[PDB]
């Protein structure tokens, strides 16, 4: 999801070839076929700030897999931040391996916690926080929850812009800075290794 | 070795030192061997280039270059032939592998090369007394701690080894259990009507505690007579003696001195007797599980499968020597094939008498041949998960006190059945495994006992540091 | 002086303590090193 | 697990059939091409430029035929290229972005710049993006869509 004056998809195929086209073929688009051009990425544009500088990147379900996360991040790069989407349950299943998600690799320092679906249950609710607070310190500023609009009349009590508010508040320059220092220590690091290698010979 | 190594790498043979160079030992697995064995120096680039081969080597510590495969492919043959970790079952995982590699002279002087001595049982126990010693220390040096050893100590002492034994009737298997016994027990006629299912196990009583339906296995029972219609009939014949008058919650007969009345069509109400026997077989800390074929279908099989599918660490699976595959015996060895909790179970051709030796190997390559065309895919290579021997109990069981006391013991197979059942006490799985558990208790018994004595240590650093302020604030106080 | 001589007069049981906990801390490190052995013979 | 052990080797087994032992869609030229470029690329080390260039070869069967306009000093081939447009964009030489001419069903421009970013913006702000600035990206190329058959 990039930014633009309309609503545009550009899909890119694997070939290499693209096309820009309606939003409405998405779907067409996300369905693959057997031998119609196998996309190799999907590109919404859309008139919403927030996709000035700051674009979004879909990622795929996490079912239950270790070595999901390895896979995705030698797939996937230069990552910034994300915004980690959970329901009601958080159980310790969900701290681990949220823990050897982010591992400082994909999500942390500031990165976002969101429990959804608040509507069909409050002290629940506030245990539950208390409970995001000291477990989910990993991701940095507050655990938050909500989600309705769009058909609702109020459009709110669903923290929506408290996620919103948090998304143009990051100081982007920072978080590009920074995760360009870690990638150069990471490559210092093994180039170290390298010349050590040879120097044991 | 030279000579097979300058005949697998011709050109690109490297100097290199003829010694397992190995620094673990278990490092890798006997399929990875074979795997490492086949980078013969035509398809070595290839392999190399395979991310799957990447990732195995990855998993090995190896490298891709073709020196350390050769160093690794020599410490894996200096394995083989020292410490002796593999099988003929390497040469099974290299003819597997024959699909990619055609690799035929490392295969040959696999083959054509004296092994070396076994040794396993000893070793086991020699492993096992250094466990037991290093929990006494531990135990000497807190009592939550020693509790907990004494407990991991009884559990590893005297566990637990389930052999489920099956196959059909007329085949033949509780002459085989008398035979393996050296002496009788339950049943040697054979009788076309049947079934309850008999454990020995080891106790000083002798036991022979007896189980009956309940009211509502019962009522399964005569539900299914209505379909099967062999069945129907035998509960025809059953309930003319009626002894209903086998009821509803808790039947624990608890002794009996070998009463044949149970023959006389009454085991149909039987469903599990659970003996506890004197005999030296068992005394090592074995149990058995003697199982029907066919009878009673309705319940008796599910209690069957029951048995089966419960702790039982082990399977034998018998055939006589001439069924032309008992179509419920090949069925049933698809399922065991199939099932990837079963790990290499066992299969005895029972009467190894009554067929010409060199035969019975032609009546075994026809099982496997069946056994695959049930499994149409790799899956082919699954039927290697077997192992075949061939026993005849009667020579066995004539040598001991019958008609042939000359011997017939040696030529008949019990020995090696034998030797096989007690090295499954070792080098089955299930022995390494309660191995790897007893030492990871082990070691985090001694990671307790490290983080409650270190404590005791920096608790008296802290009251020696504090000593040293109270002093210095008493030289501040006397210069005041 | 005197509190010094009390607390070495305690800190002679101190001192054994202390030589018994750091033999115990190495009879431990001797036993990893031998499981670590017996692992190894296992395969 | 020895059937874990049979599994493994198993895997091995396909992976290995699967990445060197397979024919392609053949009977036609464009997966010939692809049987001609395994075999220029087993052991035979090849460069990895030399195998990027094959991919991108083996691709061209599946893409967009790239004509190109050649003009000379100034020859008119910029009010040829409106024609063929419809529309017009710029009919003086200072110079040059590699601009495409492709299909959609709106007239738009699709600016991919140097730093790997792009924009889709409107056609009109086209000769912007042609002429040079100081200090904003500069474009790497042009992408002119437009709803005219023959692209
Ligand atoms: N030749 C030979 N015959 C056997 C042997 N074991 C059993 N039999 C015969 O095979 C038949 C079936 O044996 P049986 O003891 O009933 O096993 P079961 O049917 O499982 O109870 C009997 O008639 C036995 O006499 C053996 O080891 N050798
Ligand atoms: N009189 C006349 N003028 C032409 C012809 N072809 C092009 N031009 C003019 O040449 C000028 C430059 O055209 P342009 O498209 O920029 O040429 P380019 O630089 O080669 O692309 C324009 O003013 C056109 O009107 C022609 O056939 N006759």
């Amino acid at each position: 999801l990039r930014y633009a004056k309309e609503y545009f998809l550009r899909v890119e195929f694997e070939d290499g070839s693209d096309i820009i086209t309606n939003i409405e073929k998405l779907a067409f688009y996300t369905d693959q076929r057997n031998e119609v051009k196998q996309a190799k990425s999907l590109h919404i544009f859309a008139p919403i700030p927030l996709l000035e500088k700051i674009t979004l990147v879909d990622t795929p379900g996490l079912n239950a897999n270790e070595n999901d996360t390895l896979t995705t991040l030698d797939e996937l790069k230069n990552i910034h931040g994300a915004i980690w989407l959970s329901l009601i349950d958080n159980a310790g299943k969900k701290s681990e391996e949220d823990a050897i998600k982010a591992n400082l690799e994909l999500l942390g320092e500031n990165s976002i916690c969101v429990l959804n679906q608040k509507d069909k249950l409050e002290l629940d609710n506030v245990l539950n926080y208390a409970k995001s607070v000291f477990l989910k310190y990993f991701n940095e500023l507050i655990a938050i929850s909500c989600k309705e609009a769009k058909d609702e009349q109020s459009y709110e009590k669903s923290n929506f812009q408290s996620l919103l508010d948090f998304l143009t508040q990051l100081d982007t320059t920072v978080l590009k800075e920074k995760f360009v220092k870690r990638k150069i220590l990471n490559l210092c690091e093994i180039l170290e290794d390298e010349n050590q290698l040879f120097v044991g010979i | 070795m030279k000579e097979l190594f300058q005949k697998i790498w011709q050109n690109e043979l490297q100097f290199l030192n003829f010694d397992a160079k190995f620094q673990d030992k278990s490092k890798l697995d006997t399929a990875e061997c074979a795997i490492i064995l086949s980078v013969n120096k035509d398809n070595y680039e290839r392999y190399f280039l395979l991310k799957e081969f990447q990732e195995l080597c990855k998993k090995i510590d190896l490298r891709v270059d073709i020196f350390s495969m050769q160093n690794a492919q020599i410490c894996i043959l200096n394995l083989f032939k020292s410490g002796f970790i593999s099988k003929q079952d390497l040469l099974k995982a290299l003819k597997i592998l024959e699909k990619i590699s055609k690799n035929t002279e490392i295969f040959d002087f696999i083959l054509q090369e004296k092994v070396q001595s076994i040794d396993q049982k000893a070793l086991f126990q020699n492993d096992f007394k250094e466990l037991n010693t290093i929990n006494l220390e531990l135990q000497k040096l807190d009592e939550n701690l020693k509790s907990r050893l004494q407990k991991t100590l009884e559990k590893f002492q005297n566990l637990e080894f389930n052999i489920a034994i099956t196959g059909v009737m007329n085949a033949g298997k509780s002459s085989l259990l008398n035979a393996l016994l050296k002496e009788d027990f339950l049943g040697v006629s054979n009788i076309p009507e049947t079934a309850n299912l008999t454990v020995l196990s080891y106790g000083k009583s002798e036991e022979a505690k007896i189980y009956f339906w309940d009211k509502k296995e019962w009522q399964n029972i005569l539900e299914s007579s209505h379909f099967n219609a062999d069945l129907k009939e035998f509960i025809d014949k059953l309930d003319k003696s009626v002894n209903i008058e086998p009821l509803i919650q808790n039947i624990a007969l608890c002794e009996l001195k070998n009463f044949s009345s149970a023959k006389n069509k009454i085991s149909a109400l039987i469903k599990k007797i659970e003996i506890k026997s004197h005999l030296e077989f068992l005394k090592n800390n074995i149990s058995i599980v003697d199982t029907p074929g066919l009878d009673d279908v309705v319940v008796q099989r599910e209690i069957v499968t029951n048995e089966y599918l419960r702790e039982s660490d082990f399977l034998i699976h018998l055939m006589n020597a001439s069924q032309s595959l008992t179509q419920k015996d090949a069925d049933f060895l698809v399922h065991c094939l199939l099932n990837s909790r079963l790990s290499k179970f066992l299969i005895v051709l029972t009467k190894a008498d009554l067929l010409s030796k060199k035969d019975l190997e032609e009546v075994i390559v026809y099982t496997k041949e069946s056994l695959k065309s049930r499994l149409v895919d790799l899956d082919e290579n699954l039927v290697e998960k077997i192992d075949f021997l061939c026993v005849s109990a009667k020579m066995a069981s004539d040598f001991y006190k019958g008609l042939a006391s000359k011997e017939s013991l040696q030529k008949s197979g019990m020995q090696e059945f034998e030797n096989y059942l007690f090295n499954e006490l070792y080098a089955g799985e299930k022995s390494k495994i309660a191995l790897r558990a007893y030492k990871k208790e082990l070691h985090l018994e001694l990671k307790n006992i490290l983080s409650e004595y270190e404590m005791q240590n920096r608790l008296i650093k802290e009251n020696k540091q504090g000593v040293s302020e109270e002093n210095q604030k008493l030289l501040l106080e006397l210069q005041k | 002086e005197k509190v010094l001589q009390s607390l070495k007069n305690q800190d002679a049981n101190i001192l054994n303590s202390f030589e018994e906990n750091l033999e115990k801390i190495e009879k431990l490190k001797q036993l990893e090193m031998g499981l670590l052995n017996a692992d190894k013979l296992h395969h | 697990g020895s059937h874990m052990q049979i599994n493994l080797l198993n895997d091995f087994i396909k992976a290995y059939e699967n990445t060197y032992s397979v024919s392609f869609d053949d009977s036609f030229k464009g997966r010939i091409q692809e049987l001609c470029k395994e075999l220029n690329e087993p052991f035979m080390h090849a460069s990895y430029a030399l195998e990027n260039e094959l991919k991108e070869l083996v691709f061209s069967l599946d893409k967009n035929v790239n004509i190109a306009i050649i003009g000379q000093f100034s020859s008119g081939k910029s009010s040829l290229l409106n024609l063929i447009l419809g529309r017009d964009c710029l009919p003086v030489p200072v110079t040059f972005k590699p601009t495409f001419l492709r299909y959609a069903k709106e007239y738009f421009l699709r600016v991919e710049f140097e730093d790997g970013s792009d924009i889709i913006t409107n056609i009109e702000k086209l000769a912007f993006y042609t002429d040079q600035r100081n200090e904003v990206k500069q474009a790497k190329s042009l992408h002119i869509f437009a709803p005219i058959p023959l692209l």
